[PDB]
DNA sequence: GCTTATCAATTTGTTGCACC
DNA sequence: GGCCAAAAAAGCATT
DNA sequence: CGGTGCAACAAATTGATAAGCAATGCTTTTTTGGC
């Protein structure tokens, strides 16, 4: 799978950044998206997609193994809505 | 926060990497991620989340505006699953 | 209006990547 | 970096 | 640059409830590139 290491490697090759800064830019990139989200802000990355926050009320759940009814607690979660551009680039992909 | 605002926030912070460099880097990373998915490969960033492709079977859909039938072939769509650190940090509730 | 995703608790096997 | 108009992408309707 | 250990991660499982989407023209936002 694509990893932080691979992404850093690409920044090194493609933009000639130092391996030290490439490594830090990648980490900063994801951290900056996390920070915005923990701050309740929507992240919209044109050409890729949106990371949105949804507040979910409590609802019925259970222990799949057994069957003990357990309420899925209220929570705010992160969802990703891929844009149309990315959707098109991927619709005919083939899982490696 | 838009893509350009992300670039500005990054640029500011670390005053030891050129603004233009950050612009190029961010754009390049996103293309790298996009192309990875277009290639049918997964993305796995610990603490942030992982991206993969979910299959959608062919089906007889409809133009919801006219009700006309439309034959849709099988396809793949991106799917994102938030990692632990992102889940916890984003979830304000208890 | 129909299809796909969310999630609970728990186990088994896996891996990104921080740390040496 | 700001301005501005044109283009690209996304948003909306409803999706 | 490379070896290692382990928290984070994938997959499975059941079922009530929530989220997402087929087509497409018009509107709105964001990007792009010259000054």
């Amino acid at each position: 799978a694509l990893t932080k290491a691979e992404m850093s490697e690409y920044l090194f090759d493609k933009l000639g950044l130092s391996k030290r800064d490439a490594k830090e830019l990648v980490e900063l990139f994801f951290e900056e998206i996390r920070r915005a989200l923990e701050n309740g802000e929507q992240v919209k990355l044109s050409g890729f997609g949106n990371f949105d926050l949804r507040d979910k009320n409590q609802r019925p759940g259970r222990n799949p193994k057994t069957g003990e009814d357990i309420p899925i607690t209220a929570r705010r979660v992160v969802t990703f809505r891929p844009g149309q551009k990315l959707k098109s680039r991927v619709e005919n992909a083939s899982p490696k | 926060m838009t893509k350009s605002e992300l670039i500005e926030r990054l640029a500011t912070q670390q005053s030891h990497i050129p603004a233009k460099t950050v612009e190029d880097a961010v754009k390049e990373m996103l293309e790298h991620m996009a192309s990875t998915l277009a290639q049918g490969e997964r993305i796995a960033i610990r603490g942030f989340g992982s991206f993969s492709l979910h299959y959608r079977a062919p089906r007889t859909g409809r133009n919801p505006k006219t009700g006309d039938k439309v034959e849709l072939e099988g396809k793949y769509v991106p799917h994102f699953k938030p990692g632990k650190e992102l889940r916890d940090r984003a979830n304000i509730y208890g």
